[PDB]
């Protein structure tokens, strides 16, 4: 049950943001955007 | 990769120091512009090759014509 709560409130707060390609704490291993400069 | 291009696009809106256009480095301005003189040049100096055909002059002389 604990864990059922913890994916619904991912669902919710997670799958919709655009910002959240994964979590933070691991960005660093992200490519870089073109864009920036 | 969508995901990542959307991401991209939006922190871009939220920075003030994006880029103006997507497009990478622009590295063709030079050539443009020495193509643009060397026409320029080449026509400057194909003209008076016609304009320089100097079939003959009239030069006033003192002694004779005078």
């Amino acid at each position: 049950g604990k864990i059922h709560g913890a994916v619904w409130r991912m669902k919710h707060l997670f799958a919709t943001n655009f910002k959240m390609v994964g979590h933070p704490r691991y960005a660093y291993a992200l490519p870089k955007n073109p864009l920036l400069q | 990769k969508l995901k990542l291009d959307a991401y991209h696009l939006l922190e871009a809106s939220q920075s003030e120091t994006a880029a103006k256009s997507a497009l990478s480095d622009l590295n063709w301005f030079s050539d443009l512009a020495d193509i643009y003189s060397g026409q320029q040049t080449m026509a400057e100096m194909d003209v008076a090759l016609k304009a320089q055909g100097e079939q003959k002059l009239s030069y006033p002389i003192q002694g004779k014509n005078i």
